[PDB]
């Protein structure tokens, strides 16, 4: 009964 | 001087990302965009992390 890993935020740029 | 703590494991998708485990403490090194920052782990490894996965630490 735990929360799932959040949606990964999209990357604005490339690294 | 700015540390955060992992709320969730993160495993990366790209080589440039910095994986971590829930509860890990990371030092912020750069903030090139709002949701992805460059950080350094306890081992001295560096890479990008997703801001929503962390909280301010101390």
């Amino acid at each position: 009964d735990n929360s799932p890993p959040p949606a990964l935020p999209k990357k604005r740029q490339s690294y | 001087a700015e540390y955060v703590r992992a709320l969730f494991d993160f495993n990366g998708n790209d080589e440039e990302d910095l994986p971590f485990k829930k509860g890990d403490i990371l030092r912020i090194r750069d903030k090139p965009e709002e949701q992805w920052w460059n950080a350094e782990d306890s081992e001295g490894k560096r890479g990008m992390i997703p801001v929503p996965y962390v909280e301010k630490y101390r």
